[PDB]
RNA sequence: UGAGUAACGCUUGGGAGUGAGAAUCUCCCAAACCGAUUGACUAAGGUUUCCUGGACCAGGGUCGUCCUUCCAGGGUUAGUCUGGACCUAAGCUGAGGCUGAAAAGCGUAGGCGAUGGACAACAGGUUAAUAUUCCUGUACUUACAGUUAGACUGAUGGAGUGACAAAGAAGGUUUUCCACCCCCAUAAUUGGAUUUGGGGAUAAAUCAUAAGGUGGUACAAUAGGCAAAUCCGUUGUGCAUAACAUUGAGUGAUGAUGUCGAGUGAAAGUAGCGAAGGUGGUAUUAAUCAUGCUUUCAAGAAAAGCUUCUAGGGUUAAUCUAGCUGUAACCAGUACCGAGAACGAACACACGUAGUCAAGGAGAGGAUCCUAAGGUUAGCGAGUGAACUAUAGCCAAGGAACUCUGCAAAUUAACCCCGUAAGUUAGCGAGAAGGGGUGCUUAUGUAAAAGUAAGCCGCAGUGAAGAACGAGGGGGGACUGUUUAACUAAAACACAACUCUAUGCCAAACCGUAAGGUGAUGUAUAUGGGGUGACACCUGCCCAGUGCUGGAAGGU
RNA sequence: AUGAGCAGGUUGAAGGUUGAGUAACAUCAACUGGAGGACCGAACCGACUCUCGUUGAAACGAUAGCGGAUGACUUGUGAUU
């Protein structure tokens, strides 16, 4: 085999946990393949950490990464994140969202997870 | 590639139809061989 | 005359010519009188059958055949006047556009000498030997240049008509009819008196000395490649075969087919015209 | 004259849709050897009313009842639309 | 058995919903690729594959509630579109006829045969499926009858037109474009905004105008045009420089109190509602005039049709032209796909398939990159990131030591500016070789811009994407070309040129038994054939043998 | 036989005009003109090389290069051997 599909591509990789971290904070749960959310966790936590401060710089920061939603446009997600969100996270140090596992699809026995975050 | 069939329905009238084969003598006698046979699509001019 | 057809074009050197077309023809625009024009059909080389007879012929360019009286015979003491001479792709001399009194068209093949305005003449009374006149060739005196001569009287001036071709006459024979003729290329003929003919030479005298350059000019002119023997594989031709440049085999050269080629008379012996022969380019009879 | 050029009418809600306006454009299925002024002429002499227009359309014969072991052949028909005076309507 | 092994034949994530079953179905939001195309219109080709509702046995390289699969119902509307009722090209067929054991072959008059010619309709709206066809608005064409006015009409035949190559350049004309202006929404919490974003249109047709283009013109004689001609042709006369005839892009008005229209929007982005709908220039763009013009030679369809001519007719009239009233306008195709899933490839196969539309930025460009209009989720996935394989990326020092050979890979690459040798058939060599500059800002630039000066930054300034690596000597073929589809593209073949040979026309040669046909509607400056293969210089000896031509006595 | 296609950008022949020159030629300089089986190079055509594939995606192909690209050119439709 010579031709071949692009694959998952360092691009690739990043923008789909751009997507699901942008999805995270639009409703707060996902229903992903476990070693997606396992890597996603990383993004999300760091979002969450450096939105405690609200200054223009750390809304630029995540500009770099938010993606709009059905549900929340991206300027709208950003008022949404840096007003109820964070607010909501300020005294915890770290550790803000939870990845726990389902079952299997049918489709492929895939181990399907849910990366959600509360208190 | 470019395949040995390009279809062209009035070449293959022209050619292979009917009245084409009753033009000349051997035609006919085709024709004959044929209805001897029973074949239902008699000619190309059936679809 | 020819005119050098200077390339400069970067891709090999060909020392092209070209005959003038511009000190020897008129009104160098292509526009042929409507009235006389038929389109040839371009057999290409093939046969009713469609069988290829005759080898490399084909691809010439779309040719409209100019309807030329040869028989000079419905118009008879009428006088003509050239109109213009133009360049007939058909063959290889130039044609004038000839209109007598009454106000008929008619190409004829042009003389050497005749310019616009002249005036011509054909009848079968003893006229004069100017260049254009046509008569038949008991009037006519010796040593005259003539072409457009035919065989059968009243038959057409199918003999010596090609670009810068005549013939002398070489006064009659001891018969008192059969004119005797010095035609080209060695050979003499007797002619019966009645025939008619044209004196002068006919034009375009340079379209021998010619050099086609380019290979595409020749294939538009509608030649094909010949493909020698020796390439040819032993079947399709006798000299085909043979590990690398093989020399030619058999006794002497062979045709495409079987029959021997070279230096073999060929001609038919049993034909009426024999008798009107007194030597054969090379000796009598 | 025959009246056989007028094999039966078609009621479709396409047809129904055109009634709803108001010229009250009437079709039928016709003879396939017939033609548009032999069919205005049958009109007009089975109800009395001159036509304003007819315009035709054949239905090629198509593969029918799929793969099932016996397929068939669909029918090769014409239809023919008859259009009428704004104001008229009969019935059929 | 191989074996539950290779393979599953160019790509995602999530929310909501249905459902028993959901990665694969529907909706929604993103995302990624295509975007001189996977975008839109169609020819041929396929023949219902199109739309709606239902089903998930079988087919879908997995799943399935879903499918181009299956079941049920439905859908293509032409006086103007494509073809026929009109015309012919190559060619086919062919009454008689010629030829041939028979079948049959050739061919005349006729008759067919588009890939071409002539021929009257445009914009918008409408459905799930059709739309120059249906609907609204506006027109046009041809027949037929009556009526009115005028006029003598003129063919089956004659004449003119129809009616034509390639390349190239300029010009008129609107367009593209730019600038101004008009209209609509927009005023922004992340530091600064006093803007940003979008749109600015209309057809056939009738009337007037029309830059230009084409080409002597009128009169008088006619011995030619199967027959007659006032027509054409021919010949003279005066006028000639524009007159006449012919044609002509565009412009103006009506068409249009209409439709469309950015948007706004109820029951859906849908019904509805819907503003402006312009000025000037242009040293750029396309399209028309144009079947125009110039040049060159390899000298560039036919017929129908149109105008005209007399023939023939008419005269106690026909026929034609024009208007008005009225009637008629036939047959077949019209859906859909038109291709990385409906065609040709046995396939939901990376292949092939005529034409047309062809946006923006930088760009000469349809090159390239990202995109616009628009379209798609490449019909198995998820993991790990071992060996090993492929495709990329890179590698310090060395730079062909590899090797059968610098195969492969690597360097240069765009534009502008200096500079270019030997040799030569004086055309070339040659983008020879070898070097320099490009970024941004200001100023100066002119009509725009190139250009120039000053200054600034970085390691780097066609910062990416797309662009020739040369030098020297030799063999071969002169060169551009063609060749073994699917192992050999060359020194092979051809080629322009040379020579020899044959052939005087019912030509030689050739296909066929023969008619017949090519040669050729050509005539030795032509044609067929063998051999060499530009160009420059040469082509020596031998006719004993073989081949050929001639020979006239003798022998057989 | 009948149609169609060749994005774009270069080179600047013959011929002609002007002036010089010539007793007249020849010849020289400038302008015009736009030729070439000319050049560079997309569509298009073709297949020279490597790799891959060889029960393949494919009964001859793919990425990358490569040659021609106004003509001995390419192609559609129709006919014929
Ligand atoms: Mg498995
Ligand atoms: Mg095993
Ligand atoms: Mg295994
Ligand atoms: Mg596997
Ligand atoms: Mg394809
Ligand atoms: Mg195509
Ligand atoms: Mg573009
Ligand atoms: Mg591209
Ligand atoms: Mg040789």
């Amino acid at each position: 085999s010579y031709i071949n599909k692009p694959g998952k591509t360092s691009a690739w990789r990043v923008m789909t946990v751009r997507q699901q971290v942008s999805a995270v904070l639009a409703y707060g749960k996902i229903e992903t393949t476990l070693k997606k959310a396992k890597n996603t966790q990383k993004r999300l936590d760091k979002l969450i950490t450096l939105a405690k401060v609200d200054n223009f710089n750390n809304r630029r920061q995540v500009k770099k990464w938010l993606l709009n939603t059905n549900l929340f446009d991206v300027d709208q997600l950003m008022d949404h994140l840096f007003s109820k969100v964070a607010p909501k996270y300020e005294k915890t140090p770290g550790g803000y969202s939870r990845v726990l596992k389902l079952g299997p699809r049918r489709g492929d026995a895939t181990e399907m997870a849910i990366l959600q975050l509360t208190d | 590639m470019k395949r040995t069939y390009q279809p062209s329905k009035l070449k293959r009238a022209k050619t292979h139809g009917f009245l084409a084969r009753m033009a000349t003598a051997s035609g006919r006698k085709v024709l004959k061989l044929r209805r001897k046979k029973q074949r239902a699509q008699l000619t190309v001019s059936s679809e | 005359p020819i005119k050098k057809i200077i390339s400069r074009s970067n891709s090999g050197i060909h020392h092209s010519t070209v005959i003038d077309y511009k000190k020897l023809l008129t009104t160098n625009k292509n526009k042929p009188e409507k009235s006389l024009l038929v389109t040839l059909k371009k057999h290409g080389g093939r046969n009713n059958q469609g069988k290829i007879t005759v080898r490399h012929q084909g691809g010439r360019n779309k040719r409209k055949y100019r309807i030329i009286d040869f028989k000079r015979t419905h118009y008879d003491n009428i006088e003509a006047t050239v109109k213009s001479i133009e360049y007939d792709p058909n063959r290889s001399c130039f044609v004038s556009l000839i209109t007598y009194a009454n106000g008929a068209k008619s190409y004829i093949i042009s003389p050497d000498g005749i310019k616009v305005g002249d005036k011509i003449l054909a009848s079968e009374h003893p006229i004069d030997i100017k260049p254009g006149f046509s008569m038949p060739l008991a009037f006519i005196p010796e040593g005259t240049q003539v072409h457009n001569i035919e065989l059968h009287p009243k038959g057409g001036g199918q003999i010596a008509r090609s670009a810068g071709s005549y013939a002398r006459i070489l006064g009659q024979d001891e018969t008192g009819k059969y004119v005797i003729l010095q035609l080209l290329s060695g050979e003499t003929r007797k002619f019966l008196k009645e025939c008619r003919a044209t004196v002068g030479v006919v034009s375009n005298l340079d379209h021998n000395l010619v050099v086609i350059g380019k290979a595409g000019r020749n294939r538009h002119r509608g030649i094909r490649p010949t493909v020698r023997g020796s390439a040819m594989n032993p079947n399709d031709h006798p000299h085909g075969g043979g590990e690398g440049r093989s020399p030619v085999g058999r006794d002497a050269p062979r045709t495409p087919w079987g029959k021997r080629h070279m230096g073999v008379k060929t001609r038919n012996m049993k034909k009426a015209s024999t008798n009107l022969i007194i030597r054969n380019r090379k000796g009598e009879q | 004259d025959v009246t056989n050029v007028l094999l039966k009418p078609v009621l479709t809600e396409k047809v129904y849709f055109n009634q709803m306006g108001e010229t009250k454009k009437y079709v039928f299925v016709v003879n396939p050897k017939a033609s548009k002024t032999r069919v205005k002429l049958a009109f007009e002499l089975v109800y009395g009313i001159k036509p304003l227009k007819v315009n035709t359309l054949i239905r090629k014969p198509t593969t029918i009842r799929g793969g099932s072991r016996f397929p068939g052949l669909s029918k090769l028909e014409k239809l023919a639309v008859i259009t009428l005076p704004k104001g008229i309507a009969i019935s059929v």
